[PDB]
DNA sequence: GAATTCGGAAAAATTTTTCCGAATT
DNA sequence: GAATTCGGAAAAATTTTTCCGAATT
């Protein structure tokens, strides 16, 4: 019949990128339930979205009954913590221990919220994680979600390297990534006034400050007034494609804002992936 | 809850058992018959590359069973691995909502799961476990099989510290109200 | 007959409130020479005003020839450091020592920039400082500027107490301070979403974080989600009347931004003082 | 601080001087600039300037010389040493002739080693010139800023300063004042 | 009256850097 | 085959809290 607003379950929501991208595409959001544990992340989603996100705390306390009452859901998205799967951490604990084993919570709740076989209604889902991960882990995640991932590197639509895997059933996930007119594709596009970018594309940004200085010998990315400098948080926000000051919340400083941004999604990549949904739910 | 089947309608159970083989333990109670060398039990030990179409072809199944490696055998696999994998293929084996028939599953732990592992198990298998003791050894069982006493965890804690088909068998016997009773 | 843009010498410029208030009133600014030594303040003025401010560093190195070359000037404003004059500092060194004596630099350069007899051209100036200051210091400052100050408390147009002295020759400085329509007069008006103000007006904000917690028993000003909290930097910006994120610059955190804001001017008070200037210079 | 043409001898007049903090009244007559017959004396001496307005300086009539000095080294000062500087600058500007009537007009400020070096660059920034260091040889010294057309290294004075702590030497000042002879009357 | 305040030197917290590190690309 | 990376425990800075404190409203 007619278009209805989208109802979203979002696990490991971070700074509510899922909501922001849907809103930026013009999709009416009817319900957005977010599971998230970091108090500063929750402040970002709360304040920047005027209380429209319904927070539900630790993913591991969402019950089978919770999915039924909070649902139905049209979109189930999540990107689990990659601190125990990424190659960066020598103390990685793998897929089955530490925080790696949080993926199975997404697998678990995806299955609770999936419609039954008699229901032909539209249902979409996506799971994101890093590429820098053991082959056995990449295999087992594709075993549980029952499909293979797309690899999209944010470098095609942003000023930063960021190779990520995306599993799911959205329309056109394998299609080519072409940049848009408003995409800040080079570091200079992101920088504030009176600052000079040394490089056009920066290396993958992590939660640490070392990722900002480039290469094997840790060079500063920016020149200002003759001296070298690191990136500012507004500049990080632009590289990721967030609105500037999106993380100017909760008295957070340089390190806290970089941690939130360092672990998030590239907004332009997510917009590309969610864009086919405009034709299934109500628009504004 | 499943209604019980009159004795003339009961059929030989088809069981999928993972990690462990309960083949000739389950015949000892009459659920399988000796002569089906292509028996009604399918045994797999490395599930990591098995697809749903694999389970569907070996199906249908009426019982799905899995267990942790025996306490002592220093495993080459994380203890939760046997849980999450059991969970994955159990969902491939379930009857469709369109055709409800008696269908049971069992998972048992040899005290090879620690308590954060145990809270995952009870969340995924949707119930607390039952602690069945021997008086010294013990196992924990999750299952939807209707079953027929008190121990605190510090005995098991200290037993596990220090370093079993007998206890798993009995609970298999309410399944006699659903399948053929051979021997 | 016809007006030209205003030419401004601003000493101890801080975060360029002078320029911002002029821009907000619609006055064409032709030249704005700023003397300022704090690298983060300069970053704010630079960035937020796109290089329109001509920075010239330490006030004590501006020469008689500099004033001739950089001039003529139509407006000479300044608020010198009140850390050796305020009552808060027991180790205050007074008007003639420490940073107190920076006032005389303003006196000195004010007279360099003043037109000579026979020049009937408009010339305006203003000097701001704290009330919490010894009477002998208040007397001598009025001895050197040859006039007595008006006292304007920001509490009439903002959510904070902020009593300061203003010396100068602008039109209507002794007139009544009446609040404007857009003035955020209560703390609730300034706060972010999902936050509750305990009070309506907060005590004078200084560069220290103790000034945020209210009264003699140091109460938190805000309640969020049931728990008590201090003010966020966007909220401080709003109390002072700066645009939000005005100081989201140079990777500064909570402490740095409060220092810049704690020592600055209250924008609404300043606008009121500069507003009579619209009829002497070009408008936009 | 200006350069002035010199005045023929018959046109010279008795100087009018304003002297602050220290009085050169009975020293400036020794060079013939004042006479002991005057009711006004042509010299105005004030010592607590803090409540002095411009029109006070204007009412005290016109001035040709304006002099101020720091108190003597051996004097426990009740005033911050820079106060005598800023205050002298404050009233000197009240005393200058208007740009519309340029006439010979001179000013002097001298320091008794009572200003330290951060105070010294305030002095030279405000009085628009470096000082001249005038020594006493058999040990004392003063530094003079002035627009009047009139070698020791600083550790000599540095160490001189520190021992001396334990009055005003007019002897050093006076001579600087001479050239003004070319501008005003020279009383016998 | 006692409440207030364009701060600061120590002291106790949080914080931002040295090396770290290896499988996957 | 040399470079890359949704990180972390120690270690060295930096920072954010205790008392501090008094003349002026
Ligand atoms: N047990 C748990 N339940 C819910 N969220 C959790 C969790 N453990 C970790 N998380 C959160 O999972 C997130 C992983 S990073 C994901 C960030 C997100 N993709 C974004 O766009 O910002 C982190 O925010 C972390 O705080
Ligand atoms: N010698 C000097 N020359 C120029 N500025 C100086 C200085 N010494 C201190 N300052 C600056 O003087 C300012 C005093 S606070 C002035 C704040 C300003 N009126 C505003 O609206 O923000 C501070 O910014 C301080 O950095």
């Amino acid at each position: 019949m007619r278009r209805r607003p989208i109802r979203v379950l979002s696990l490991f929501d971070g700074i509510a990128t899922g909501y922001l991208v849907l809103k930026e595409l013009g999709i009416k959001v009817g319900k957005y339930v977010a599971s998230e544990v970091c108090e500063e992340s929750i402040a970002v989603g709360t304040v920047k979205h005027e209380g429209n996100i319904k927070y539900v705390n630790d993913v591991r306390n969402i019950t089978k009954k919770n999915i039924e009452e909070w649902g139905p859901f049209d979109l189930v998205i999540g990107g689990s913590p990659c601190n125990d799967l990424s190659n960066v951490n020598p103390a990685r604990k793998g897929l089955y221990e530490g925080t790696g084993r949080l993926f199975f919570e997404f697998y678990h709740l995806l299955n609770y919220s999936r419609p039954k076989e008699g229901d032909d209604r539209p249902f979409f889902w996506m799971f994101e994680n890093v590429v820098a991960m053991k082959v056995g882990d990449k295999r087992d995640i594709s075993r549980f979600l029952e499909c293979n991932p797309v690899m999209i590197d944010a470098i095609k639509v942003s000023a930063a390297h960021r190779a990520r895997y995306f599993w799911g059933n959205l329309p056109g996930m394998n299609r080519p990534v072409i940049a848009s007119k408003n995409d800040k594709l080079e570091l200079q596009d992101c920088l504030e006034y009176n600052r000079i970018a040394k490089l056009k594309k920066v290396q993958t940004i992590t939660t640490k400050s070392n990722s900002i200085k480039q290469g094997k010998n840790q060079l500063f990315p920016v020149v200002m007034n003759g001296k070298e400098d690191v990136l500012w948080c507004t500049e990080l926000e632009r590289i990721f494609g967030f609105p500037v000051h999106y993380t100017d919340v909760s008295n957070m400083g340089r390190g806290a804002r970089q941690k939130l941004l360092g672990r998030s999604w590239s907004v332009p990549v997510i917009r590309h992936l969610f864009a086919p949904l405009k034709d299934y739910f109500a628009c504004e | 809850m499943f209604e019980t089947v009159p004795v003339w309608r009961r059929q030989p159970v088809r069981v999928l058992s993972l990690f462990e083989d309960i083949k000739k333990e389950l015949t000892s109670l009459g659920f399988l018959e000796s002569g089906s060398d292509p028996g009604q039990l399918k045994h797999v030990v490395d599930v990591t590359d098995t697809v749903r179409k694999d389970v569907e072809e070996w199906g249908p199944f009426d019982l799905v069973y899995g267990a942790t490696p025996p306490l002592g055998h220093t495993c080459d696999r994380p203890p939760s691995w046997y849980l999450f994998q059991f969970h994955r293929l159990l969902q491939y084996a379930r009857p469709k909502p369109g055709s409800p028939r008696p269908f049971f599953w069992m998972f048992v732990d040899n005290l090879v799961l620690n308590k954060e592992d145990l809270d995952v198990a009870s969340r995924f298998l949707e119930m607390e476990p039952v602690t069945i003791p021997d008086v010294q050894n013990a196992v924990r069982v999750w299952s939807n099989i209707p079953a027929i006493a008190l121990v605190s965890e510090e005995e098991l804690s200290l037993l596990a510290q220090n370093k079993p088909t007998k206890l798993v068998k009995n609970c298999f016997l309410p399944l006699r109200e659903y399948f053929k009773y051979f021997s």
